DNA sequence: GCGGCATTCAAGGAC
DNA sequence: TAAATACAGACCTAAGTCCTTGAATGCCGC
DNA sequence: CTGTATTTA
């Protein structure tokens, strides 16, 4: 039972092993968990709409809230979780969701009332609402306003724009903030100490810097670094360079060579260097991000140069987001900023 | 108990006197239902402007406390089909009332979703059974309604609620709850609303939960901003000022520190900057063209993801390049 | 006959004086065939000032909407085969065709966004102008040759059949390739042809055993062997190479397979 | 804690089959005096009011009033799971949730335990109609069902006319017309065949055919049905049960 | 309140062919057909609220006299568009025996005929062919293209057009005279202007204005009935400077609650029907509005996208 | 000889020693293992590395695999057929063999192996072809069942992969082998296969003709052995795949004559290439890269060509009709020249 | 044991 | 053998729901 | 439009 669950958590990846179980474990999203904790003493949960960058902890936050509200017994009876892996067309929204909302809340047992608030409403979580079609969203719209007495709707999404405006109007919007170094260094340090991860001074902060507001990717990075250090058995500390090597970060010397090739060199040499560079299989997004950081941070280029380099990097990133060939886009970027 | 419902549903108007914002529509509707000439209504308006609430209050005033039985309310969550029209709407219009004597009412809430075939079948039902029942169509969008159905109903364009009415509604809420609001906090609340009372009620309850105290304190602009995550106006002008005259390195550092100190979103700052520069007096239009085009493309790219720092530097560069034409 | 019966009740005499209102109120508004739609859309007179005043843009969108499933296909097929008459001063045919193809790409993007999830069918008017009206306007003029029917359907069907055949081949050979469908098509096949077909050309009928062994090593079949030779193009087309092979070798190979 | 024990398990099934097509969701109000239920059609054209007293139940125990919101399309299947010679037991806890139906055989030993999840119908159902009608008639249920199903084929509207000792059903459609005329007669040799009529003012008004076909589906409960009409008032179709009754308040068409 | 009174659309609905102020030629043709008899198969097409259903109803009434109840089969085609309906009910009515005067026929009215399914539309052809000597068909639709070509082959075609301002004004003045309503010339001009040739809409607006304010004056009409939405958009695109277009978009459209999708659809429709600018400019403007509409339909709909639309149109107009 | 001489374990790998050490570190504790995403250039051998990692995590019986057939029903009641590679310890799924019905085969079947089950590995081959709906469906499925199902997704480019999918799995890059390492593998192959080389440098040249690809290198060597009869001389011609010569002829036609009459011929060539099981993205990449190699053009032309190729690559990724964008790209290239 | 009717579902079409 | 005009080349697939519609399934009534 | 089938010159 409990021992089996603790063993299973101990033999699971750190992403799920240290998934928050209570509202106190949510570190940086204080403005949302404060309201979620205050509404626990009361029973006036509104319809909620969680939105933000991936890996900020919306699913973990809602799971912890539902646990704290219902207990491990009623968690399986008063919760309807529909993911992006399930059919959510018009027929599904009209049949299953509406029938569940129309049903009365399950009667809690004697043990639930003594330890948990046990609100008289149930929660339907709808994860990844971006994929839901707008007409199904209108069905949800009119489902969420008449049966609000016994059911509470919580949409979770990555892009708020994919949901129609009235649906965002009926639900209280909760923005999950990007988890950079400042607000997630405590969580990363706690995770590292819980696994006896002996690292250097600026490793965890560097991990969150490469994460770019994503604690899941940072946790996976720390896990991979820990396994890599444990395999060696040398007993030393994980270094920042070792972190960025397996994180897909281009080394500084390669980036410098790219800068020299763009600065001095014609189209042929630049094309040859791009052809050689794509052999190493670097991710295009990381290369564009590193070029952006180097060009914006370095105070040797003129402001008119800065405007155009920023616009070209933005255009290339937008093109690369929509499933394009990395080599062609990177070559176009290098050539266009070479003529500058 | 009503204390269990959220503020968005707790404070739903029950009578026509609690529906604020709309005055030219409410008095006309009251005169229509008092003198007896109630034609087929079409409430077209943005979300949260109070169409469903006012139609429910009208039906309650017309029929009494037993509204839930003498009025046929069809909505988008229903089947919205053509067969459902043919059976249910035709039977309800043709038959008489089971509880009292009088005309019947059909509220087709969110009828923009209604299929073209359903509206085609309905446009004859409304015209034929017009002596003993009335039709009310509520719509956020009017293009989804066929012109033939559009021309059979008297159109009422619900406008976003102005300052005074929404301020009065927040005053009523602060009367009902042991709560107080700062004047500047209330002004920021109104500014961040865009004529949506649903947003106001939701964020008001959220900040009430945020207060962390038994409510002997006041809700200031800080509480509102840290609860709803909107940028402060001060930070908005600070970011724009650093972009405008300060150095690229200093401007980038200022934007990063403002956006990371309180975890702000790039889209919120972008919208605030667009609103702020809309009052800027510019001699030529080319700079405005470049600003609008680049900012709209950046917003569209943000709406699909990507690199956040690249997007912020793109905003900075777009603003600087657009205003480089103002020499 | 119906028009004569209906109109003679009021006007006992019909003359050349009133014929304009007779014809204007009894016009046959029938959907034109896709060939006539392509002919009308690619007419250079229509996009002139007089033509624009007479045949307005709404009529162009209606002509597209008469058959919206084939109009973009025909327009893309036969827009670069018309002699232009609306070229701007300083613009050649190649530039106009390039702009038309750019608008064709935009129209295809719109069509994909329409015929995919979220059912953005209200964008149909947009697809009216991006796929058909604008590209035709760019290259409007006279018809040089004949209006060929769109060949994209036939090439699509042929590509789908070839993709199905490649799927069968790859799922047969997965036990040895451990390579994806495209990876086996691009690289494995130029070697498979040389392993199977070249020994027949260079050694005669004594290389049947080696080819059979090679094909059984990868679980290849007679139908699979026939389908393999149909994938190569360009300087390596086997449609005549197999016929050059002596019939005795083919008969022996078929007997060995049997 | 609600605990009801029926005499025969098929009596509840016969009650529910009356509501099967004209009603989707019901709110059973359970009190010390019996079970009450009121429902409105999806088109809101007819109203169903059922009352079954404590007499029909072999055993009854209702500690506090209970509200049981339930769907008929599932309860019909659940009752169809019983037998002709079974007995039915309704169980509900202190908090209304997941009503339990127990089928027990009296000839043998068998336990059939079924569950039904309750649903929250926000609209309350407690209204009572008490008004004098212009005409009150009583006729065998089988005969009235026969006339309704016979005249439903001609058209979708059936007109009922009550005149001095004359009862008229008129159905005028596209394939023709039809008229059934009856007189109130007293049958001493069998009392359940006679037709009674007490009229205060002539009545003439029209109903829809399909709703009449849905109401006459309740003829399996009682052998005689009462029909009460009034001007500008709903029509009362009443099947009298042993412990209570079932009444359809059906609304006429506008002229 | 206990009851309502009949709307002026129904109360003053014409019952004779002379009371209709529509197209004079077709109305006179219908009067002559009713006077002489032998009504042929017909389809009446046009825009909403110009007197299509009313014309056919009065024609059938005048043609059949007291036999309208048993000689007229009026069905909303959108209500009954099944092929089974044509196979059974329409067929039975067509074969039904009825002793009629020697110049009158049974009339089948198919209201909203443009919504009939393909199967019923094809099945109706032989039904109207085999019983063409005792059963006549009158279709009422808004788009003739939705009716199959063979169906149009067997019938007269009556294209109704938009009502002229004079006819609408005359009908309105007759209604005021029959209702004793205080009015003003500017108010009636505003009613006609916002009617856009739809007599039903004009009548409804007049009745609503009378019931809400009592006096038909231009101020009241523009207060209760907004000016035509496409005209503000048309003024918005045709602005000479970007500042003016942004001002109209902000004040008249965005601050008044008009949704972004409505604005982009209206701009698309206006530019499609525009005639002031050249063809190439119109196509390029439609390209830009369509791109912005594509952006809006993904849920990106804000004021910034519409501002970009106007800025890019003004760049296009800037040579 | 693509499968005759192929490593079967981590100790049998012969290039990217750091990558092999990273795989060994990840396989030291196989129970505490996150989801994996192997990305890199096509033909590097990342599938071989994932197979070796599986053979390290489980017993040597991983390579003993079988092909089964599964039938699924979509929303249109169609009978979609999927051939699935299964092993007593792992299974492989390639959703790239169908159209927009990938999400279906993503959602149901994985649940079937997620609800039936210390873990069973799932290998998603060619995750680039996964539609965004399929990736969204996989998004929560990867997290809900992490104690029974672990994903190992192989792709050549993470550009079409959405951000949540990237964050939910560890990322491993597989750089293309260096020319010296490729030459070493070629020398081992020709020594074991008894191939006669008068000079070793020939092998090196094959590497410079492979652009880092190992699959292409070995298959080109096999193509070379049959023309020269198992003995390679100093001037053995380089055998290119037929589509490469077709594309090269297309570039020659583009750079030689620029008109709509030649545009029709280019349309015919593109249709012929597309009808024979060849992706449009690869066609565009090879066409642009051969256009860039033309010495007649200057930097002004090449910059415009690469800009158009990127723009039309975006169009093709946002489009469905390949010719509709390839024709536009070639037309703009003709306009530039 | 059929006879009849009602219900449901799958195939094609439309946007 | 030419005028003179009609007029035919050709039909796509995944996808989303709604709608129709034939036909099979299912049940009750007799 | 090109190309072909049909009717009339
Ligand atoms: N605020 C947080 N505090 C602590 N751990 C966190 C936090 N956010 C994320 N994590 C960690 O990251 C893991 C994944 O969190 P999720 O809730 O799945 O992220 P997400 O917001 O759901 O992103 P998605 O699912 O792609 S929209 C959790 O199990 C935690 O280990
Ligand atoms: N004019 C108003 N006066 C008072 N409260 C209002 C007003 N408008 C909106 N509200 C509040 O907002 C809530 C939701 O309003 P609704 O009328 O349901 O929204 P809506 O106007 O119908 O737009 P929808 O539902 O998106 S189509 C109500 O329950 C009120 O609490
Ligand atoms: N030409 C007209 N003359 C008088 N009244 C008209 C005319 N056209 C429309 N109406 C009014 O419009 C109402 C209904 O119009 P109707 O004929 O149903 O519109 P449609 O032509 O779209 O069917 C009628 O009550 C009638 O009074
Ligand atoms: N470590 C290695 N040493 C030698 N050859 C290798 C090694 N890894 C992979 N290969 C070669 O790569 C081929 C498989 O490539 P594959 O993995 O299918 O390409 P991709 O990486 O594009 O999936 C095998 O034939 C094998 O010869
Ligand atoms: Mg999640
Ligand atoms: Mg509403
Ligand atoms: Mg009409």
């Amino acid at each position: 039972s409990k021992l089996a669950a603790e063993q299973s958590l101990a033999q699971q990846p750190w992403v799920e092993k240290y998934r928050p179980k209570n509202l106190d474990e949510v570190t940086a999203q204080d403005h949302a968990v404060t309201v979620l904790k205050k509404t626990l003493k009361s029973a006036n949960l509104p319809h909620m709409l969680f939105y933000g960058p991936p890996g900020t902890g919306k699913t973990s936050t809602i799971l912890a809230l539902t646990k704290e509200l219902y207990g491990p017994d009623l968690m399986k009876s008063r919760i309807l979780e529909l993911n992006a892996s399930d059919e959510r067309g018009i027929s599904i929204v009209r049949e299953k969701v509406k029938n569940f909302a129309r049903l009365t809340v399950s009667k809690p047992s004697k043990h639930d009332l003594e330890n948990y608030p046990c609100p008289p409403y149930k929660i339907i979580i709808l994860d990844e609402a971006d994929s839901m079609t707008a007409d199904a969203q209108s069905a949800l719209r009119r489902t969420m306003e008449t049966y609000s007495g016994v059911t509470r709707f919580c949409l979770i999404c990555n892009y708020v724009t994919r949901i129609i405006d009235p649906l965002a109007s009926r639900c209280s919007k909760f923005r999950f903030k990007a988890l950079d170094a400042s607000n997630a260094i405590d969580r990363l340090r706690f995770i590292s100490e819980q696994e006896n991860v002996k690292c250097d001074d600026g490793v965890l902060e560097r991990i969150l810097d490469i994460s770019a507001g994503d604690l899941r990717r940072g946790i996976t990075l720390l896990q991979s670094a820990s396994k890599g250090a444990q395999y060696l058995g040398d007993g030393k500390n994980i270094t920042s360079t070792q972190v960025e090597e397996l994180a897909g970060v281009v080394p500084h010397d390669i980036l410098i060579e790219i800068v020299e090739k763009v600065k001095s060199g014609d189209f042929d040499e630049i094309k040859k260097y791009v052809n050689t560079f794509m052999k190493s299989g670097w991710s295009a997004a990381s290369v564009v991000n590193q070029l952006h950081e180097y060009y914006i941070t370095n105070d040797n280029f003129d402001t008119n140069f800065k405007n155009q380099i920023s616009w070209l990097l933005f255009t290339t990133d937008s093109r690369l987001n929509n499933g394009t060939n990395e080599h062609i886009q990177l070559l176009n970027l290098l050539v266009k900023i070479s003529q500058l | 108990s009503k204390e269990n419902l959220p503020w968005v549903e707790k404070y739903r108007p029950e009578t026509l006197d609690e529906v604020y914002g709309q005055n030219e529509v409410i008095t006309t509707v009251r005169k229509f239902v008092d003198e007896g000439k109630l034609p087929h209504l079409l409430f077209y308006g943005p979300p949260g402007t109070g169409k469903t609430s006012t139609i429910v209050a009208l039906a309650r005033e017309i029929y009494g406390k037993n509204y839930s039985n003498m009025v046929l309310e069809l909505n988008a969550s229903d089947d919205r089909g053509i067969d459902v029209v043919r059976n249910q709407i035709k039977d309800f219009a043709s038959t008489r009332q089971i509880f009292s004597k009088g005309f019947k009412l059909i509220i087709l809430d969110e009828a923009d979703a209604m299929t073209n075939a359903a509206q085609n079948a309905l446009r004859r039902v409304i015209e034929r059974y017009t002596k003993n029942t009335r039709f009310c169509v509520l719509a956020n969008y009017a293009h989804k309604l066929t012109p033939a159905l559009l021309s059979r109903c008297t159109r009422f364009r619900f406008q976003p609620l102005p300052q005074e009415a929404i301020e009065r509604r927040i005053a009523n809420v602060l009367v009902h709850e042991k709560l107080k609001l700062s004047p500047n906090a209330e002004k920021a609340l109104i500014e961040l609303s865009n004529g949506d009372m649903r947003r106001v009620l939701n964020v008001l309850q959220s900040c009430k939960a945020t207060l962390d105290n038994p409510d002997e304190d006041e809700i200031s602009d800080d509480v509102i901003y840290e609860c709803c995550g909107a940028p402060r106006p001060s930070d908005l002008k600070a970011v724009l000022k650093s972009i405008l005259e300060d150095d690229w390195g200093t401007a980038h550092y200022t934007l990063n520190k403002v956006r990371s100190a309180k975890g702000l979103a790039l889209i919120d700052l972008i919208e605030g900057i667009v609103k702020i520069l809309e009052d800027y007096e510019l001699q030529n239009e080319e700079t405005r063209v470049h600003l609008l085009t680049k900012l709209a493309d950046i917003e569209y790219s943000i709406s699909k993801g990507g690199n956040d720092q690249i997007q912020g530097s793109a905003v900075i560069g777009a603003i600087k390049a657009s205003f480089e034409n103002e020499t | 006959i119906n028009l004569l019966s209906t109109i003679s009740t009021t006007t006992k005499t019909i003359n050349h004086e009133n014929i304009n209102e007779i014809s204007k109120a009894w016009e046959k508004n029938i959907a034109l065939k896709p060939f006539d739609i392509a002919h009308k859309m690619l007419d250079g007179q229509i996009y002139s000032d007089i033509g624009s005043r007479n045949f307005t843009l709404n009529d162009k969108i209606a002509l597209y909407f008469d058959d919206f499933d084939f109009t973009p296909l025909m327009i893309q097929e036969n827009y670069l085969s018309t002699r232009p008459s609306v070229l701007k001063p300083g613009q050649s045919h190649l530039e106009a065709v390039a702009e038309a193809a750019n608008c064709i790409s935009l129209g295809d993007i719109v069509e994909k966004k329409i015929r995919s999830s979220e059912q953005l069918w209200s964008l149909l008017p947009l697809h009216a102008v991006l796929s058909s009206v604008y590209p035709a306007s760019k290259v409007a003029g006279h018809m040089a040759g004949r209006i060929n029917f769109t060949a994209w359907l036939g090439q699509n069907s042929k590509s789908a059949k070839y993709y199905r055949l490649l799927q069968e081949i790859h799922y047969h050979t997965r036990l040895g390739t451990s390579t994806d469908k495209i990876g086996l098509r691009l690289d494995y096949l130029p070697t498979f042809r040389k392993r199977l077909l070249d020994p027949f050309l260079k050694q005669g009928a004594d290389a049947i055993s080696s080819v059979i062994e090679v094909m059984d090593d990868y679980y290849l079949t007679k139908e699979d062997w026939d389908s393999i030779m149909e994938f190569f193009v360009g300087p390596d087309v086997t449609t005549a190479i197999i016929k050059k092979i002596p019939a005795t070798v083919k008969s022996g190979f078929t007997r060995k397979y049997n | 804690m609600l605990e009801a024990k029926f005499e025969e398990a098929s009596l509840f099934k016969r009650i529910i089959d009356g509501f099967k097509d004209c009603v989707q969701l019901v709110n059973f109000q359970c009190k010390e005096d019996g079970i009450i239920a009121q429902a409105v059609d999806d088109s809101r054209v007819l109203l169903v009011s059922l009352e079954i007293g404590v007499e029909a139940f072999q055993e009854y125990r209702c500690d506090h009033p209970v509200t049981l919101g339930m769907d008929l399309t599932s309860l019909s299947k659940i009752l169809r799971c019983g037998n002709n010679t079974d007995t039915l037991t309704l169980i509900a806890d202190n908090t209304p949730d997941s009503i339990i139906l127990l089928f027990e055989d009296t000839k043998k030993d068998r336990i059939a335990e079924y569950s039904l999840k309750l649903m929250d119908i926000d609209a309350d159902f407690l209204k009572i109609e008490e008004l004098q009608y212009d005409s009150t008639l009583s006729l065998p249920s089988s005969e009235f069902s026969k006339i309704v199903r016979d005249l439903s084929q001609l058209s979708d509207s059936i007109n009922i006319m009550i005149t001095k000792e004359t009862i008229k059903f008129v159905a005028d459609g596209d394939i023709g017309s039809g008229s059934v005329i009856i007189k109130p007669f007293v049958d001493m040799e069998h009392p359940e065949t006679s037709i009674k009529l007490e009229m205060d003012q002539p009545v003439d008004l029209t109903f829809g055919a399909k709703y009449l076909l849905d109401i006459i589906k309740g003829s399996s409960l009682s052998d005689r049905v009462g029909i009460r009409l009034s001007s500008e008032a709903p029509a009362l179709f009443q099947f009298d049960l042993k412990s209570g009754f079932l009444q359809f308040f059906l609304a006429p068409k506008f002229n | 309140t206990l009851s309502l009174q009949l709307p002026w659309v129904e109360k003053y609905r014409p019952q004779v062919l002379s009371d209709i102020v529509g197209n004079k030629e077709t109305i006179d043709r219908l009067q002559q057909i009713a006077k002489d008899g032998n009504m042929p198969h017909m389809i009446i097409s046009g825009m909403p609220g110009i007197g299509k259903t009313t014309s056919v109803h009065c024609l059938a009434h005048e043609l059949l006299g007291r036999s309208y109840a048993d000689g007229v089969l009026e069905l909303n085609a959108s209500d009954d568009r099944g092929i089974d309906v044509v196979r059974n009910q329409i067929k039975h009515f067509a074969q039904k025996k009825l002793h009629l005067p020697p110049g009158k026929h049974k009339i089948v009215i198919l209201d909203e005929a443009d919504s009939m399914t393909a199967g019923a539309q094809q099945a109706l052809r032989r039904t109207m062919e085999l019983y063409s000597n005792s059963t006549r068909f009158a279709f009422a639709c808004n788009q003739s293209n939705k009716i199959i070509e063979p169906l149009q082959s067997r019938c007269a075609i009556l294209r109704y057009s938009k009502l002229s301002d004079e006819d609408v004004l005359k009908r309105l003045l007759q209604i005021i005279k029959l209702e004793d309503v205080k009015y003003t010339n500017d108010g009636l001009e505003a009613i006609i202007f916002t009617a856009e040739g739809d007599m039903r809409q004009a009548i409804n607006n007049l009745q609503s204005t009378v019931a809400g304010h009592g006096l038909v004056n231009a101020d009241n009409v523009f207060k209760i009935v907004d000016s035509p939405h496409p005209l503000i958009v048309k003024k918005m695109l045709l602005a000479s400077n970007l500042e003016d277009s942004i001002q109209i978009l902000r004040t008249d459209l965005w601050k008044k609650g008009y949704s972004s999708i409505d604005i982009v659809t209206t701009s698309f429709r206006v530019t499609k029907n525009l005639a002031q600018v050249k063809e190439s400019v119109r196509l390029e403007m439609i390209k830009e509005i369509g791109l912005t509409h594509m952006r809006i339909l993904e849920g990106v709909g804000t004021y910034l996208q519409l501002a970009s639309m106007l800025a890019k149109i003004h760049k296009l107009n800037n040579k | 000889w693509v499968d005759k001489y192929r490593p079967k374990s981590l100790n049998a790998l012969s290039h990217n020693e750091e990558l092999t050490n990273f795989l060994k570190s990840l396989s030291d504790q196989p129970r505490d293992l996150p989801h994996l995403l192997l990305y890199g250039p096509n033909g590097t051998g990342k599938k071989t590395r994932c197979m070796a990692l599986l053979e390290s995590i489980f017993g040597p019986g991983v390579y003993r695999l079988k092909i089964d057939v599964r039938q699924f029903v979509t929303a249109s009641n169609r009978k979609l057929e999927l051939n699935v590679v299964s092993s007593p310890y792992h299974l492989e799924i390639t959703p790239s063999d169908m159209g927009n019905n990938d999400r279906i085969v993503i959602q149901e079947l994985l649940k079937e192996v997620a609800q039936m089950e210390r873990y069973k590995c799932v290998i998603i081959n060619e995750a680039n072809s996964l539609t965004k709906d399929a990736q969204a469906a996989l998004r929560r499925t990867m997290e809900k069942y992490s104690k029974n199902i672990r994903l190992i997704m192989v792709c050549d480019s993470m550009s079409p992969i959405i951000a949540p999918i990237k964050s939910r799995c560890l990322l491993i890059r597989c750089p293309a082998p260096s020319d010296s390492e490729i030459s070493t593998i070629l020398s081992d192959v020709v020594t074991n296969e008894r191939i006669q080389l008068e000079t070793k440098d020939i092998l090196k040249r094959i590497a410079q003709a492979s652009n880092g690809n190992l699959r292409v290198s070995l298959l080109m060597l096999e193509s070379m052995a049959l023309n020269n009869e198992l003995a390679l001389k100093s001037s053995s011609p380089i055998i290119k795949p037929d589509w490469i010569i077709v594309i090269h002829k297309l570039t020659r036609k583009i750079v030689k004559e620029r008109s709509v009459n030649s545009l029709i011929e280019c349309r015919a060539v593109l249709y012929d290439l597309l009808a024979h099981c060849i992706p449009a993205n690869i066609i565009l990449k090879e066409l642009t890269f051969s256009l860039l190699d033309v010495e007649t053009l200057n930097t002004t032309n090449k910059s415009s060509i690469i800009e158009y190729s990127s723009v039309f690559d975006e169009r093709l990724s946002l489009g469905n009709k390949a010719i509709f964008h390839l024709e536009g790209f070639i037309a703009k290239v003709m306009c530039c020249l």
